[PDB]
């Protein structure tokens, strides 16, 4: 055995950057460090449950209704993980937010879902949600370390370039915190990471 | 009436990719034709404009506070109840496409299961119940969110196409040219930034 | 050693028209504008320098700013005396080194990629650069300007190959960029006049508050008249002031077939007629209502974007009856976004990227019904 | 427990309504029962197969055989099918083996093809056509380093009906085989010798066919010839399995028993007064051999008649006898060949180097009219390659060159 | 009739008188292999071989049964090849008067005549290669059928000759023609023509169409857009009226004409005017004593369209009427008067997306339909090139 | 088959729904409990008195602040049991609250209550600060602010969203630190008693009077904000209690 899967979904098989499932949520979160660090927890934490518990149920699902079935048990999942964390933990709690919502519609849960929990065993599927949400984060937190440092000076809210509104010297970018930055963002990583991994390129 | 105004704002105002960025999964993956992404975006209205007000209906009869019985919310029911709406809906769409299927049942493939889970629907049910909008103004603005993504989806594809004698890099051809495409596509969709209602 | 007939049955006579001569034909086009926004823009600068200071303050402004004492030393002066030579002399301190940085940075990209891919250089950056320079404000600061140039030539041009292989306007990517990243540079009451500490803001901004009658220009205290916005002594982006200039160079480059007056001509048609819709509809609160076409015609960026950047060949629609439909888009979009739209007062720039995203669907349109007419065999 | 309780029925209740909606449009849009598929338009030949699976496995059940080589990858592309209806549009991969010409006639990739409704077939008699025979070895000598001549016998009597130029398809069960059980003359022996071939061990993990090309001329009966070349890793890849199938049928000797599976190909001469030229290699020397032959008393003909053998020592020619009373019996054929590298003790006095070069600067160079002549070769990539190069270069529409490359 | 708006009419200096006169006499003549499109040469002839008038010298491979025939009797001195043996000319020397003769009918029969009949004397006597289809511009099958004929019998092309001028002094071997294709056509027979007057055909079948306006208006593909759209499963046949001329010869005296009047114009020939020559004639012996000092270029065909008469190629070509000679040294809307839209249609040929550009009519175009387009260009594409490049895939693809 | 596919929906329907019905119902109640907590929390915070720990919190809150009524139709003093108001579900009701009107309805909120409570901070026996909350629907979420108003009925001294349900990054920046602490100091109204706060969009001039930088990329949660204010600072809401507290 050896972590080439729970590794591998980060540069080779990245859910945002080879195939394109997830990108939604990297648009929203990644103006900030802190919320797309969440996020990749969250989804490495669901998507590996969800594709854990399918698999149990792989051999018994029917085509008909997969889909309802791989949604009932990630919105059950992501619902119940809100209500255990809002009663208990909850100053965290209004910290996960409307993430519910978007960690359920979060393509990467379904798509792993799908591709590989319905034919796959447990424990491997549950080594995909983790390895596909690293390589979400991947992308997530480098696409969040251009958007907040640039656009706010800030990294994880710490002050690494001096604000002129707070008496320094470094004029924040205003593009870098809207949704276009991330889409070039991404594409620039794509394309570092086709060309050092040229494997990926498109014919 | 007020319901045109809805319809603007469902198209170009709330666009949901260009605006709200909604759905982007879907729409940077089978952006490459303009008759399979209007395949696409003719689904999309189809699955939005009847997942919107059904949901509307279960949201404002059985979901709604106070509804079924009164000191009962099954509000804590509202995601599980929508997705596996949208998700039948889809599973349904699945089989039309088996008469439809050469254009799309075929490009969109593992997509196709994915219309469901597109932040693009599950987020327009959230608006109806988020908002408080009657069933004719949830049929309204189902199907004007559809046709607003149809429009952005259909647009992406003939640029797309009008690349044909583009000469994109390697490594950025395919996906990573596409994200850079609908970057600058939101950058001409921020015209509408100030309009209010 | 005997090529085949393929090579020689290449057509024998060319016309003389090449992308070179179309390049220097725009770049000469806007020369006019160019060359009275520098005289425009050191007017402008200096009214306001002696509405705000005078004596020995006014000296001391004077020698505080490069701009100021850089023209006093090559035989201008700052004094509201000052004629053509000292206004133009001023206003090229402000454009020239926006230009060169522009033309620089820009270039270099232009280079580099041409050189790493190995490309060969194009020429139709010389319209980009020159363009781009002439639609940022005066006070532009110039590493702004690297920025905007560089975005607009890499992200919206060179990764999608280079000229004639992208889809969106680059120097208006450019301005785009400058538009959302650093607002407070290139939007405001400070922007638009090159005298330091000066606030005023520009004809379009005064009517969506008041009208008219707001048409003031603070510096002189006078009134902005329609023939002024026309010829261009308004404040405003260096280049894009004078309607006259613009249409001066734009009936050239029109003439010469190099600009399409099929989109100038939409442009035109979907402007007056939404403006003139706005006008019969009117508003008692929302000014920019009753602002009629022939004023939306010379104020803002209006002239300068449907001449010289509307008209781009290769971002338009590439279909006569598309080409109409993309101008009337853009003179649609342009006033909507001008009336109803608050945040902006001028909506040029987004308009024609707005129309940029859909011209090939306009195309697309336009090719599938003249396909089904082959098709049919054209009913013969 | 008050709303846990009543949120479960009410949440049933959706969810029953949900798939209730699902399931009768299933009923509705959905086929049920079993696909019936028409071959050939017969209602005989016509399988009744029930929904699921691939065509060329449903096909190869019924009494219709359909030639595969890469089998269920969509990558040979030799198992084209005329779908008259049904099936879809052609699937991307497919249009990478099936020009566009060829889909407005309706040919598909069977294997890329997946049944899931009615469809119509019309294959033709060869396809249709095949026969499972398990003839009996005879003998297993080597004729070469590395090629030996298998010759099987009729179990049915008479002789396979097939074309000059054809094939059969042999196909063997999972079976470990060592390089040492082969028995090899010493001539041969030599290179074997050198770098121990014998060394190597075969184990096939699971049943493999494959193709070979027959050796035989329609007129001889009551052995079928067949020439096979050993499997040994690439010369630039020692880290590789070595040879499965065609280390199978060297480790039979006399008394041994093989399956053919029917015949097969599409590599044939045309029946015109053009003169004809051969280009052989290696294993291919089995399909020329039977051109040359049929060319000589199952037709007769008196067109000029050329074949170019590329070997790289005298121990690597074989047939030569043959060859020689052929061309001696009848002067319309000569037959040459060159050694890429004759031994010391060959003393080889004739053409040396490559066909690829060697054909050219004798023949060809001075050929007026190159062109107006008919091509045939078997052989390494390297010599077919360089070879239709060279033929191109003078000339040579493809129309007038047949390949069948062995690899 | 049908009026043209969209072309362009380039004024080059040196226009024809539009007198016909004896050109210098010729003693060379070439058939041009790579002019035929899509044509493996079988050759008949080898150099040092004595040929008759309509003697054949090739065969076409993936054309079978035409026949390329001598335009005049003589002597084979070289059969040119280039890459890959590429027959670029068989050229013979003229010497002698032996020719193949062929079978004569009277004038009211030829309308009346089989139509295999007619084939067959075409084919042999080489008249054949005359016709050329339009959705591939390649000379129609033996056995193929068209239910449209168009006869060009105008000629727009700068510097062109008149083809009243020609038609008049043929007259009787130009209705005599037009009846042949009379019965040739299973449809009709298009005489596509200016406003002039020309000879008509008695038949019912021949219908005469005017097109009006700038330089395509004498193109057939200018021709077969308005009045045959053509497509895969709609093919045209065209002939130009001087092949016509020759055709009616053939038909009422048994030989093969190979005479033609062909306009020597440009800015350096001194004289221009119209000129007597023979197919296949050698310009450089045709333009002798005829240009201006200085280094020139002879065309074959017109300076929009036509071939650098240069070495192999220096013979005029099977379909050009024209011989050009020049000193060595939105734009597409308007220039294309065709329903289509030819800037997406040219970006098409430049991708090289050949389904594209089947969908929007290059199956209706020829390399010279696509001239002025490239006269235009500002980025100085070839137009023509990327066609023919589109449509040999298509043919191969298809 | 039709028998495995509804014992399969119903059966994982079933033990989904249990687990996500218990887990909510059961769970509601401590919630509720943690989320009334974060008011008093709240409350103190912008009142700028350090609490921490719920007992602590509730201690301190008694201490300090004083909860009142008011009627927004007239902007003076009512009394009623403020400390266990809940203004909420009054708007819900047309008894205590009033359907706004297209025009009237600024915050988008459907419904006002016609009494809201108000907080008074004492430092000591004098009323140093009111805290209003104020709500106006955001993009994805309500959004409910607190807002602490100095005596001076026109200075606002700090702001807080205690129950936002926005995205975080984009329109959770209602709770970011240095985005509440950019209103302290600023004027809610101008010179002739309108709502002057305005949430600019790209950022309010630096030591703007009224501006507070909109949120980034959030337009729509920003407008509700400035929704929420446009309402509640208006006639039909805290309008005319401020009017109070100005003259004292
Ligand atoms: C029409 C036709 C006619 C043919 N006629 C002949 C003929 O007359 N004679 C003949 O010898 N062949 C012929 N072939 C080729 C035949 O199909 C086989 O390729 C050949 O017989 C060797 O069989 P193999 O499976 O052992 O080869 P393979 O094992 O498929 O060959 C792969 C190469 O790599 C090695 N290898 C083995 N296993 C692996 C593995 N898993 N991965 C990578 N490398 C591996 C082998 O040693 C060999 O060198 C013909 C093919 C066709 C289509
Ligand atoms: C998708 C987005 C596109 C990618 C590109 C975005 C990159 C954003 C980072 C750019 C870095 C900005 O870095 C910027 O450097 C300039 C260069 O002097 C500094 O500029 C500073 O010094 C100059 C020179 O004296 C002064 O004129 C200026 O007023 C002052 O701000 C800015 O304070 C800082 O903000
Ligand atoms: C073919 C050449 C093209 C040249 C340009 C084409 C002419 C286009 C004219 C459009 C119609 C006339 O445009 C007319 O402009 C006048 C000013 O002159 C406006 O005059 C006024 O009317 C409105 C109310 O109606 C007032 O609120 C406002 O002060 C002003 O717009 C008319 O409302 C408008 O109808
Ligand atoms: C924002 C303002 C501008 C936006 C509004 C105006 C643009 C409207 C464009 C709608 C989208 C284009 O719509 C386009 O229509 C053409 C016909 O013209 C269709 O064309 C095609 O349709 C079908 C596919 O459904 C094909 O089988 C057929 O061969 C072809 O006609 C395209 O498949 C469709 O994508
Ligand atoms: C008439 C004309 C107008 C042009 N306008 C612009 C423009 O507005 N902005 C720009 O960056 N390039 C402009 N160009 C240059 C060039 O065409 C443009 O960058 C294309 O998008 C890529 O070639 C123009 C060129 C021409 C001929
Ligand atoms: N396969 C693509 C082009 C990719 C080029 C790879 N170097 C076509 O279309
Ligand atoms: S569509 Fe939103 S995450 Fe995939
Ligand atoms: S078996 Fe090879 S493509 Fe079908
Ligand atoms: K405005």
């Amino acid at each position: 055995e050896l972590k080439k899967s729970v590794l591998a979904p980060v540069l080779d098989n990245n859910p945002i950057a080879l195939q394109v499932l997830g990108v939604c949520s990297a648009l929203a979160v990644t103006t900030k460090l802190e919320t797309a660090f969440v996020m990749t927890l969250a989804v490495m934490f669901v998507t590996a449950l969800s594709n854990f518990f399918v698999s149990l149920i792989r051999n018994h699902i029917p085509n008909s209704v997969r889909i309802i079935v791989q949604m009932a048990i990630i919105a059950s999942l992501v619902i119940v993980v809100d209500q255990i964390l809002k009663a208990y933990l909850y100053d965290i709690s209004k910290q996960l937010s409307v993430f519910v919502g978007l960690i359920i519609t979060n393509c990467i849960v379904m798509g792993r879902a799908e591709a590989f929990a319905m034919k796959s065993e447990p424990i491997p599927s549950f080594i995909d949600g983790i390895g596909n949400g690293l390589g979400y984060g991947f992308v997530l937190m480098t696409v969040g370390f251009f958007r907040e440092l640039l656009g706010s000076g800030k990294l994880f809210g710490l002050e690494v370039l001096p604000l002129i509104s707070n008496g320094g010297w470094y004029q924040p970018n205003g593009l870098m915190l809207l949704a276009p930055s991330a889409f070039f963002l991404i594409g620039f990583m794509i394309w570092a990471i086709r060309t050092f991994k040229p494997e990926q390129v498109e014919a | 009436e007020h319901y045109i105004s809805l319809l603007v704002k469902s198209i170009f105002i709330e666009n949901m990719a260009l605006s709200f960025f909604l759905g982007m999964c879907t729409f940077l993956a089978v952006s490459k034709k303009v008759k399979t992404s209007f395949g696409l975006g003719i689904a999309v209205i189809v699955v939005l404009t009847i997942s919107v007000p059904v949901n509307n209906l279960v949201y404002n009869l059985v979901l709604k506070p106070d509804a079924l019985v009164e000191g009962v919310d099954l509000s804590f029911l509202n995601f599980i109840t929508f997705i596996g709406v949208i998700a039948a809906l889809v599973q349904i769409l699945e089989m039309i496409l088996d008469r439809f299927f050469p254009p799309l049942y075929n490009a969109l493939g593992i997509f196709l299961p994915l219309i469901t889970v597109n932040c693009a629907i599950f987020g327009g049910v959230s608006f109806m119940v988020q908002r408080d909008y009657s069933f004719a103004e949830s049929v309204v603005y189902g199907f004007g969110s559809g046709v607003g993504w149809m429009l952005a989806i259909v647009a992406l594809a003939g640029i797309r196409e009008k690349m044909k004698y583009s000469d994109v890099p390697p490594g950025l051809r395919g996906l990573g040219i596409t994200f850079i495409t609908a970057g600058l596509m939101a950058l001409g969709f921020m015209s509408f930034s100030g309009v209010q209602l | 050693y005997t090529p085949g007939l393929v090579t020689k049955r290449s057509s024998h006579v060319r016309d003389s028209v090449d992308l070179k001569r179309i390049m220097i034909m725009v770049w000469l086009a806007v020369f006019p504008a160019m060359f009275w926004g520098m005289y425009n823009a050191g007017g402008q600068a200096i009214a306001a320098l002696n509405h705000l200071y005078s004596g020995d303050q006014l000296a001391a402004i004077v020698a505080g700013n490069w701009h100021y004492w850089l023209t006093e030393m090559l035989g201008g002066t700052m004094s509201s005396d000052a004629g053509w030579g000292s206004k133009m002399l001023l206003g090229a301190t402000y454009f020239l080194p926006i230009y060169a940085t522009v033309f620089i940075v820009g270039g270099f990209w232009e280079v580099l990629f041409c050189m790493v891919r190995k490309h060969e250089v194009n020429e139709g950056f010389f319209v980009t650069s020159i363009l781009f320079a002439l639609i940022v404000p005066p006070t532009l600061p110039l590493w702004q300007a690297a920025l905007g140039i560089t975005f607009g030539v890499v992200v919206a041009k060179e990764v999608f190959g280079g000229t004639g292989r992208n889809f969106l306007n680059p120097a208006l990517a450019g301005r785009a960029f400058l538009f959302f990243a650093y607002p407070a540079q290139i939007s405001g009451d400070l922007v638009w006049t090159a005298a330091d500490g000066y606030s005023g803001a520009t004809a379009l901004s005064q009517w969506a508050q008041g009208g008219a009658g707001a048409l003031i220009n603070n510096a002189t205290g006078q009134t902005i008249t329609w023939m002024d916005a026309f010829i261009g002594n308004i404040p405003g982006s260096i280049g894009e002031v004078s309607t006259l200039a613009l249409m001066i160079g734009a009936a050239f480059i029109v003439y010469m077939g190099i600009a399409s007056w099929r989109i100038i001509g939409g442009v035109m048609i979907g402007m007056i007629l939404l403006s003139t819709l706005f006008n019969v509809i009117g508003s008692d609160t929302n000014a920019m209502f009753n602002m009629p076409w022939h004023w939306h015609l010379v104020l803002g960026g209006f002239a300068f974007g449907m001449f010289f950047m509307a008209t781009d060949p290769v971002s338009a629609s590439f279909t006569n009856s598309g080409k109409w439909a993309y101008g009337i888009l853009i003179g649609v979009m342009c006033v909507l976004i001008r009336v109803v739209n608050p945040a902006y007062p001028e909506g040029m720039m987004l308009a024609i990227l707005f129309a940029n995203l859909f011209a090939p669907l306009f195309d697309h349109v336009v090719v599938e019904r003249n396909i089904k007419r082959r098709l049919a065999r054209y009913g013969k | 427990m008050s709303t846990i309780i009543f949120g479960v029925v009410m949440f049933t209740l959706i969810i029953l309504a949900l798939v209730l909606v699902i399931l009768f449009a299933k009923s509705k849009l959905v086929p049920t029962g079993d696909i019936t598929i028409s071959i050939n338009g017969d209602p005989e030949k016509a399988i009744v197969t029930q929904p699921g699976g691939k065509l060329l496995t449903a096909l190869a059940g019924a009494g219709v055989f359909v030639s595969s080589a890469c089998g269920g990858g969509g990558s040979c592309g030799q198992c084209r099918v005329k779908i008259k209806s049904g099936g879809g549009d052609i699937l991307p991969t497919e249009l990478d083996h099936i020009s566009k010409g060829e889909a407005r006639e309706g040919e598909r990739l069977a294997c890329q093809v997946a049944v899931k409704a009615d469809m119509d077939l019309e294959l033709p008699e060869e396809i249709f056509g095949v026969k499972k025979w398990e003839c009996t070895v005879i003998s297993n000598d080597n004729k070469a380093t590395f090629i030996k001549e298998l010759k099987l016998a009729i179990p049915d009597g008479e002789s396979v009906p097939f074309r000059a130029g054809g094939y059969i398809q042999i196909e063997a069960p999972a079976h470990h085989v060592k390089y040492a059980d082969f028995d090899v003359p010493e001539k041969y022996r030599g290179d074997w010798d050198k770098f121990n071939l014998f060394r190597y061990e075969s184990k096939v993990d699971e049943p493999i066919i494959r193709a070979y090309s027959m050796a035989n001329y329609p007129e001889e009966f009551g052995i079928i010839m067949l020439n096979v070349r050993i499997a040994t890793p690439p010369p630039n890849n020692p880290n590789v399995p070595p040879g499965q199938m065609s280390s199978y049928i060297w480790s039979l000797k006399a008394g041994d028993k093989c399956t053919i599976s029917g015949p097969f190909g599409e590599f044939f001469a045309k029946d015109t007064d053009a003169e004809m030229v051969f280009i052989g290699g290696g294993a291919g020397m089995a399909p020329m051999r039977s051109h040359i032959f049929d060319q000589l008393k199952r037709l007769k003909s008196k067109r000029k008649m050329s074949y170019w053998y590329g070997a790289r020592s005298k121990r690597e020619m074989f047939y030569v006898e043959d060859f020689d009373g052929l061309a001696a019996e009848n002067d319309n054929f000569v037959w040459h060949c060159a050694l890429s590298d004759p031994q010391p003790e060959d003393n080889w006095t004739g053409y040396t180097g490559f066909i690829h070069n060697v054909l050219y600067e004798n023949y060809l160079k001075d050929h007026e009219a190159p062109e107006d002549c008919e091509y045939y070769m078997c052989g390494p990539p390297m010599m077919n390659a360089a070879v239709i190069n060279m033929l191109k270069n003078l000339g040579v529409e493809e129309e007038n060159i047949l390949l069948d490359d062995f690899g | 009739m049908i009026t043209i708006k969209k072309g362009l009419d380039l004024p080059i200096a040196g226009t024809p008188s539009q007198v016909i006169s004896d050109g210098k006499a010729i003693k060379k003549v070439a058939l041009l292999g790579e002019e035929y499109v899509g044509m493996r040469p079988t050759m008949h002839v080898r150099v040092g071989d004595e040929v008759k008038k309509a003697q054949i010298l090739f065969e076409d491979k993936k054309n079978p049964g035409v026949k390329f025939t001598s335009p005049v009797s003589g002597k084979v001195v070289e059969i040119n090849r280039g890459a890959k043996r590429v027959l670029q000319s068989v050229v013979i020397e003229v010497a002698g008067d032996d020719q193949v003769t062929f079978d004569k009918f009277e004038a009211n029969q030829l309308a009346s005549l089989n139509r295999d009949a007619i084939k067959t004397q075409l084919v042999e006597s080489g008249l054949w290669t005359a016709f050329r289809t339009r959705p591939f511009s390649k000379v129609p099958a033996i056995d193929s059928t068209s239910e449209a004929i168009f006869v060009t019998a105008m000629d727009t092309n700068p510097l062109a000759a008149e083809p009243t001028v020609v038609i008049n002094e043929q007259s009787e071997a130009f209705v005599a023609g037009l009846d042949v294709l009379s019965a040739l056509t299973t449809g009709k027979v298009y005489v596509c023509k200016k406003g002039t007057s020309l000879p008509r055909s008695q038949q019912p079948n021949v219908e005469e169409h005017v097109f009006d306006g700038p330089h395509p208006a004498g193109l057939a593909g200018t021709h077969m857009h308005f009045l045959y759209p053509v497509s895969a499963d709609h093919v045209a046949w065209s002939i130009n009226y001087q092949d016509v001329i020759a055709v009616g010869q053939l038909f009422l005296t048994g030989e093969l004409y190979t005479q033609r009047v062909v306009s020597l114009a440009g800015p350096v020939v001194n004289k221009p005017r119209l000129v007597r020559t023979v197919m296949g004639a050698s310009l450089e012996q045709l333009v002798d004593s005829e240009i201006m000092p200085g280094e020139v270029r002879i065309i074959s065909g017109s300076v929009l369209s036509g071939t650098k008469a240069t070495g192999p190629h220096a013979y005029l070509g099977r379909y050009h009427l024209q011989v050009s000679v020049l000193r060595e040294g939105g734009n597409y809307e308007k220039v294309m008067p065709l329903d289509m839209e030819p800037t997406l249609l040219l970006r098409d040929l430049c991708a090289g997306d050949s389904d594209s550009a089947v969908r929007l009519g290059a199956l209706e175009l020829d390399e010279e339909d696509l001239a002025l387009c490239t006269f235009v260009c500002p980025g100085k594409y070839e137009y023509g090139q990327l066609l023919r490049e589109c449509l040999d895939k298509i043919e191969k693809e298809g | 088959s039709i028998k495995k596919t509804l014992f399969v929906v119903i059966a994982l329907s079933l033990v989904c729904s249990i687990i996500v019905s218990a887990a909510a119902v059961g769970l509601r109640d401590k919630q509720k409990e943690n989320a009334a907590l974060d008011k008093q929390s709240k409350i103190l915070q912008v009142a700028g008195i350090e609490a921490k720990g719920s007992k602590q919190i509730v201690e301190l809150f008694n201490k300090s602040i004083e909860p009142r009524l008011v009627d927004f139709n007239t902007g003076d003093f009512v009394e009623g049991d403020a400390a266990n108001y809940d203004q909420r579900k009054a708007a819900k009701e047309a008894s205590e609250s009033i359907k706004l009107t297209a025009e009237q309805d600024k915050a988008k909120i459907q419904r006002r209550a016609n009494v809201g409570v108000v907080y008074l901070v004492k430092d000591g026996d004098k009323t140093s600060k009111v805290i209003l909350p104020v709500h106006g629907n955001g993009l994805w979420s309500m959004m409910y602010a607190f807002v602490a108003v100095e005596t001076d009925g026109n200075t606002v001294s700090g702001l807080t969203y205690y129950e936002q349900g926005e995205t975080p990054g984009l329109g959770g920046e209602v709770e970011n630190p240095a985005w509440r602490a950019q209103w302290v100091g600023k004027k809610l109204f101008d010179e002739n008693h309108k709502p002057a706060i305005k949430i600019v969009k790209g950022g309010a001039p630096q030591g703007s009077e009224h501006g507070v930088d909109g949120l980034s990329g959030a337009t729509l949660t920003s407008n509700g904000v400035q929704n929420t204010f446009d309402f509640w600072l208006g006639d039909m809401g805290f309008g005319p209690f401020l009017t109070k507290v100005r003259d004292g």
